[PDB]
């Protein structure tokens, strides 16, 4: 029955606003600690920020002046209002009940997602990796300079599955992402069969099918 | 303030075995503002030990804590399938809490070592005025691996990125993809385009080239 | 002449936990707050609304002398204006407070290997103690909606933690004794004189 939902992440330039909401179920906000903790994509966890059950707050000295945590105890919700945003607050928010030395941070919510971003919203381009023409042979497609993420993969409309690699993007330094994909087929199929990769980008309407063949 | 250091970075261990995680602070902590968290890919984390040694409520009796002062340990008396995760260590009662930088447990299966390939650039790509060379290391284990890019036998650094697959749910390995990024003029000014790899499953490093120009 | 018993207090053999810290009334006495430095690691010795260095020449209606001992971490609460587990829920000085704070490091006392557990704080409380509040109540913390009919368990949390005090540990977590000293003006005679 106990748990913690959160609302409120999404994609904004930095500069911007967000507040994140954390509406709870079976601990009273009001007569709790609660924290908000992140978690930047690939690192580990960093504590935000904290409103005691009197009413106290305290902040990490990277947010103060920024961000505010405050609650609704009528709502039994906490909340986390974030301005003047910049890039490095990317992360997944989560708010957390605290019991210090008398029990870990033991309830957590389900998280939401902030980016923090100048990048514009664009579609990938899909460029062949060619299979070598000098026995395994292995072939994909370069997912290359999209935002934000996510992006689907899938080779043949799914009927090709077996050792195919989708890789886990990366982010370049102009603020756009890259991926690739990969499969190894037998080589004897090289002259004979299809393979076709399937990417798909929804916050652009992007969708692409390429024929990658021996070059 | 305290600094909290984990050990190891990552670890490998098989069904049924004894595993120990320690979390080593800075400079000396009552026992009791100790806690420890399990996290998996995509996930929340879930609170297992709070003061060091209390086992959280629901969480199995295989997980054990100890420690004081300095030096805190975790122990899972005989791995199960699903404790294969991610763990941290973090310091209660204390505002802003120092998190350990985490322990990553691992399956372990025998040595095999990477198939290698490199893919040009499509000519697709450089009519846009952009090179991406890609090295794809493929189904190797263990995780460790070296990848060196080399353009006309120098040694390239600062304009390459990469990413690692999860470890495959059927053989347990790993794979990896490089991207090395040029401006197509520079791409035209160098022949041979060369990925050396090094891997404890190689006798000796294992380079795959290219000279541009030539299919 | 007639000194004051400042020596009972910042010498005192056994000091109080900080929730339940201790106040001595200071009346009818000459006062000399230059014997107060006592050679100790981390002495502080910070005053408001009142010149430290002039102490002796003034003059006061009535001084409290309130003690207590906690975390080397939490001697910055001990002051106007701040916040925190102690200033919130064990000892709260008044924005306007005038009087004195004294703290010094007592590891050499209040810590042993094998851990002192006698020194007590309260860790929860639904709200802020006023100014020169003192709770001593060790009712079950009720954190949410069912009640805790005396028992501790989830969401029933017993208020009061000991702390662990063993020599080894870092200076934020060794103990330190603390002596507030408070001066009272009234329109009344006063008693404690320099």
């Amino acid at each position: 029955e106990v748990q913690l939902v959160e609302s409120g992440g999404g994609l904004i330039q930095p500069g911007g606003s967000l507040r994140l909401s954390c509406a709870a179920s079976g601990i009273t906000v009001g007569w709790n600690y609660m924290s908000w903790v992140r978690q930047a994509p690939g690192k580990g966890l960093e504590w935000v920020s904290v409103i005691y059950p009197g009413g106290s707050t305290d902040y990490a000295d990277s947010v103060k002046g920024r961000f505010t945590i405050s609650r609704d105890k009528s709502k039994n919700t906490l909340y986390l209002q974030m301005n003047s945003l910049r890039a490095e607050d990317t992360a997944v928010y989560y708010c957390a009940r605290d019991l210090g030395e008398a029990g870990g941070m033991d309830v957590w919510g389900q998280g939401t997602t902030v980016t923090v971003s100048s990048a514009s919203t664009k579609g990938p381009s899909v460029f062949p990796l060619a299979p070598s023409s000098k026995g395994t042979a292995a072939l994909g497609c370069l997912v290359k300079d999209y935002f934000p993420e996510p992006v689907t993969v899938s080779w043949n409309s799914g009927a090709l599955t077996s050792g195919v690699h989708t890789f886990p993007a990366v982010l370049q330094s102009s603020g756009l992402y890259s991926l690739s994909s990969v499969v190894t087929v037998p080589s004897s199929s090289l002259g004979t069969q299809t393979y076709i990769c399937n990417v798909n980008h929804k916050p652009s309407n992007t969708k692409v099918d390429k024929k990658v063949e021996p070059k | 303030a305290i600094q909290l250091t984990q050990s190891p970075s990552s670890l490998s261990a098989s069904v049924g075995d004894r595993v120990t995680i320690t979390c080593r602070a800075s400079q000396g902590i009552p026992s009791s503002y100790l806690a420890w968290y399990q996290q998996k890919p995509g996930k929340a984390p879930k609170l297992l030990i709070y003061a060091a040694s209390t086992l959280q409520s629901g969480v199995p009796s295989r997980f054990s804590g100890s420690g004081s002062g300095t030096d805190f340990t975790l122990t899972i008396s005989s791995l199960q399938p699903e404790d294969f995760a991610t763990y941290y260590c973090q310091q209660l009662n204390s505002y802003p809490p120092a998190f350990g930088g985490g322990t990553k447990v691992e399956i372990k299966r025998t040595v095999a070592a990477p198939s290698v390939f490199i893919f040009p650039p499509s000519d697709e790509q450089l009519k846009s005025g952009t090179a991406s060379v890609v090295c794809l290391l493929n189904n190797f284990y263990p995780r460790e691996a070296k990848v060196q890019w080399k353009v006309d036998n120098a040694l390239q650094s600062g304009n390459s990125q990469e990413s690692v697959t999860e470890q495959d749910s059927k053989d347990s390995t790993y794979s990896l993809s490089s991207t090395l990024t040029l401006s197509k003029a520079d791409y035209e000014k160098h022949k041979v385009y060369a990925c050396e790899v090094t891997h404890q499953g190689l006798s000796s490093p294992v380079t795959k080239s290219f000279n541009r120009g030539e299919c | 002449t007639n000194l004051c018993p400042f020596d009972e207090v910042f010498n005192a053999t056994r000091f109080a936990s900080v929730y339940a810290w201790n106040r001595k009334r200071i009346s009818n006495c000459v006062a000399d707050y230059s014997v107060l430095y006592n050679l100790a690691p981390f002495f502080t010795f910070k005053c408001y609304g009142v010149s430290p260095t002039k102490l002796n020449d003034l003059c006061f209606t009535n001084v409290y002398a309130d003690s207590f001992v906690i975390r080397g971490d939490e001697v910055r609460q001990i002051a106007p204006g701040q916040t925190g587990n102690i200033a919130d829920y064990n000892y709260k000085l008044p924005d306007d407070f005038t009087g004195c704070v004294i703290a010094w490091n007592s590891n050499k006392l209040d810590s042993k290997v094998s851990g002192n557990y006698n020194y007590l704080y309260r860790l929860f409380r639904k709200s802020n103690l006023k100014p020169f509040e003192r709770d001593i109540s060790t009712e079950i913390y009720q954190a949410g909606n069912k009640p805790c009919n005396g028992v501790a368990g989830f969401n029933c949390y017993f208020p009061l933690r000991s702390y662990s005090f063993r020599p080894t540990y870092g200076v934020g977590h060794q103990p330190y004794r603390v002596v507030v000293l408070s001066f009272e003006l009234l329109h009344a005679p006063a008693t404690v004189c320099g």
